[PDB]
RNA sequence: UAGCGGCCCCCGGCGCGCCGGGCCCGGGUCUUCCCGGAGUCGGGUUGCUUGGGAAUGCAGCCCAAAGCGGGUGGUAAACUC
RNA sequence: CGCGACCUCAGAUCAGACGUGGCGACCCGCUGAAUUUAAGCAUAUUAGUCAGCGGAGGAAAAGAAACUAACCAGGAUUCCCUCAGUAACGGCGAGUGAACAGGGAAGAGCCCAGCGCCGAAUCCCCGCCCCGCGGCGGGGCGCGGGAAAUGUGGCGUACGGA
């Protein structure tokens, strides 16, 4: 649940608060980021199939 | 309770008559009992003094192996194992 | 091979699919009595990592534990003594609940022999755990020469002296700059080492 | 209650003491029951060296002691794979082993795998069955001549080099070794700024020049 | 109270089978045979 | 009492000759594939303890992960090798 | 409805087995004080100590690196000497207080799961027959009976391996 809500502020486009929702919640800098680009890719893989 | 369509999946099940066919070519292919087996190793034997055919293959890991080694064409389950999550995936 | 596929989904356990089944089951043994026997293991896995063996002689023992931490055990507060020493409500015991649990079922189970644990599932007010259990005198074990060290009679109750995976993290052993006070064979002989004046003979 | 003088000190009596007194009347017994011990194993593997398997040179860390030799726990497995070795049959034979051992230095390795040669000729082997000798074997007369070794086999003896009178060049008479040190330090100490300030200036000029 | 302990212990009573176990064990605990007779 | 002094019993100890069974395993070379243990690490927070001081260890609650990854590198942190 | 597979759970003076208490000098895991010191006392100290509870052996526990280092590098554990009354902690007062490197005693290393190959190639018990039987075993024979695919055995385990 916590990665779909920060996923719907990678959405409404608030990068700064998401990271800092995550880092609040998992803790780390590096983990929170690690897990943040995953977000974004699994988002591109919707932008490839409304795409295709 | 809201049941996940992952676990609902397993309430649709095969019909009477197309089952009783599939039980009806496992009976051709059955595996061999044990008192066979002292028979057809005594033979086996006789054989030594003087090609498997097809089975069924049996266990998920089996199964599982020789899935991804994409030989098996018909893949049968049964609903009402006890811990599911061993079933779920496949 | 299945068991690869069974291990990352019991890691999935925030899933919808896990928090399902998990729900389910500590409803349906918050309803049971709070100790009983299992006939078959609820993790197969586990016990496959652990030592289980599908063999003859194995047993797995359900036990429910209640939560929380240890007041301390005294009349009214009326701890008589120092201001450092009323200390009494929000105090924790050293050791898990995961070991109490071992502990219990260990003793109720006197000829048994207790190889080892793992977690099932939770509550607020209780925790569970399937602790596996093992008959030293079937010959399937005795004449099995992997296993027949525990028939041997160092191992009689292990888990009150603490070599469960427990038991070992409460002793504080550890190799390198975090794990001193252990140096030796516990803390209590760390101590006794530190504190002994070796008088000599020609000193 | 200290009276004009003395070392102001913390003895540590206050602690109940005089219970935990180890006291060492044992020692001569214990000797003894060593040395017993001992003369018994060596008594019971007869021919077999007393001490032990050989075990390896290797240099002390820490620069107070990385002059020093000493030895090491055993021969490493390129050692070993290098000279021709299966490892559990050196394992047999009475070589030292410890595999998590790396190896940077050639020099180390290299003169392990010289000790181990030394070590390679000198053993005389027996056969499994008396009744067959194989290729891998000992003479007759070795056979004879073997018998214990005392002490620790090949002693590890540190050596000196002998540097005879040499001629003083005048290049040698001017090179300054004090100015060479102080100026390493600095340089070392302010190289990453150097760096900084170079970065700093360079793109500020740049973007002002451009 | 160990004087207490001292009052009731092994040494005091009998030891009826506890005593004659030591002698059993100074003799490997053998069993069943006895010496030729003449 | 001394003495590589004697005699008599029991038990063990290393050796030798033979029977009835099991085990039929290796050393290198080149080519193609394979490889890891979750309510666990880690974080916040509370209380005890330790020489460990922006928390050495342990536990309780809550949160809750990864795979060219992870831990450690005795002053917190970001970047970096 | 009745009959039959399984699943889950009971009862049996069922056939065969095991636990139950003692001793507690030495050992292991918990819980855990105050006298007292500081010229007073309240944090510290006394002290992870006496007292309480449980469990063991002739020894126990420990143990083969989620290591030390930061040098041209060392290499499981345990114990002695030294490092040391040191670095550090503390109404910075009273006092408390380690480790690594170095020389020695002894010196031994290993095993699963998994990932995969192999007609489950595995196991226990009964019955019958032969030998032997004061540490209850070796062998042969049963459309004798169960366990086991919710995974038994062989190879093999991070030092790579097939
Ligand atoms: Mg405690
Ligand atoms: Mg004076
Ligand atoms: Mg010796
Ligand atoms: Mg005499
Ligand atoms: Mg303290
Ligand atoms: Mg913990
Ligand atoms: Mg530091
Ligand atoms: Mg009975
Ligand atoms: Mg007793
Ligand atoms: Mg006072
Ligand atoms: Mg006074
Ligand atoms: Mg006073
Ligand atoms: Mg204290
Ligand atoms: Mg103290
Ligand atoms: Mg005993
Ligand atoms: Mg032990
Ligand atoms: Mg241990
Ligand atoms: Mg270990
Ligand atoms: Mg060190
Ligand atoms: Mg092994
Ligand atoms: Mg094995
Ligand atoms: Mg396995």
């Amino acid at each position: 649940p916590y990665e779909r809500r920060a996923m719907e502020l990678l959405k409404v486009s608030k990068d700064k608060r998401a990271l800092k929702f995550i880092k609040k919640r998992v803790g780390t800098h590096i983990r929170a980021k690690r897990k943040r680009e995953e977000l974004s890719s699994v988002l591109a893989a919707m932008r490839k199939a409304a795409a295709k | 309770l809201k049941v996940p369509p992952a676990i609902n999946q397993f309430t649709q099940v095969l019909d009477r008559q197309t089952a009783t066919q599939l039980l009806k070519l496992a009976h051709k292919y059955r595996p061999e009992t044990k008192q066979e087996k002292k028979q057809r190793l005594l033979a086996r034997a006789e054989k030594k003094a003087a090609k498997r055919p097809p089975v069924l293959r049996a266990g998920v890991n089996t199964v599982t192996t020789l899935v991804e080694n994409k030989k098996a064409q018909l893949v049968v389950i049964a609903h009402d194992v006890d811990p599911i999550e061993l079933v779920v995936f496949l | 091979g299945a068991y690869k596929y069974i291990q990352e989904l019991w890691r999935k356990k925030q899933s919808d699919v896990m928090r399902f089944l998990l729900r389910v089951r500590c409803w349906q043994y918050r309803q049971l009595s709070a100790l009983h026997r299992a006939p078959r293991p609820t993790r197969p896995d586990k016990a496959r990592r652990l030592g289980y063996k599908a063999k003859q002689g194995y047993v797995i023992y359900r036990i429910r534990v209640r939560r929380g931490g240890r007041k301390r055990p005294v009349p009214k507060g009326a701890t008589y003594g120092k201001p450092v020493h009323h200390g009494v409500n929000q105090l924790k015991f050293a050791r898990s609940l995961q070991s109490v649990a071992e502990e219990r079922a260990g003793r109720h189970c006197g000829a048994l022999r207790v190889l080892n644990s793992y977690w099932v599932g939770e509550d607020s007010t209780y925790k569970f755990f399937e602790v596996i259990l093992i008959d030293p005198f079937h010959k399937a074990i005795r004449r099995n020469p992997d296993t027949q060290w525990i028939t041997k009679p160092v191992h009689k109750h292990r888990e009150m002296r603490g070599l469960t995976s427990a038991g070992r993290k409460s002793r504080g052993l550890g190799k390198g700059h975090k794990f001193h006070h252990t140096i030796g064979g516990s803390r209590r002989a760390a101590w006794r080492r530190r504190n002994t004046l070796q008088l000599h003979r020609y000193r | 209650a200290p009276s004009r003088n003395g070392m102001i000190l913390k003895p540590h009596f206050h602690k109940d003491w005089q219970r935990r007194v180890a006291t060492w009347f044992n020692q001569p017994a214990r000797k003894i029951r060593r040395r017993k011990a001992r003369q018994a194993r060596a008594r019971r593997i007869a021919p077999r060296p007393a001490a032990g398997p050989i075990r390896p040179i290797v240099r002390c860390p820490t620069v107070r002691y990385h002059t020093k030799v000493r030895a090491g726990r055993g021969f490493s497995l390129e050692e070993l794979r290098v000279a021709g070795i299966h490892k559990k049959v050196a394992r047999t034979i009475g070589i030292s082993v410890d595999p998590r051992r790396r190896n940077k230095s050639t020099e180390s390795l290299q003169a392990n795998v010289q000790r181990l040669k030394e070590y390679r000729s000198k053993l005389v082997l027996f056969p499994r069955k008396p009744s067959a000798p194989k290729k891998g074997d000992s003479s007759a007369e070795e056979l004879k001549l073997a018998t214990q070794l005392t002490g620790p086999v090949m002693p590890i003896r540190n050596v000196f080099k002998k540097e005879k009178a040499r001629v003083i060049t005048e290049e040698e008479k001017n090179f300054k070794a004090f100015a060479s040190l102080r100026m390493a330090r600095a340089n070392a100490r302010l190289f990453g700024i150097r760096a900084k300030r170079a970065k700093e200036a360079a793109e500020q000029d740049v973007e002002k020049k451009k | 109270s160990a004087k207490a302990k001292r009052r009731n212990t092994t040494g005091t009573g009998r030891m009826r089978h506890l005593k004659i176990v030591y002698r059993r064990f100074r003799h490997g605990f053998r069993e069943g045979t006895t010496p030729k007779p003449k």
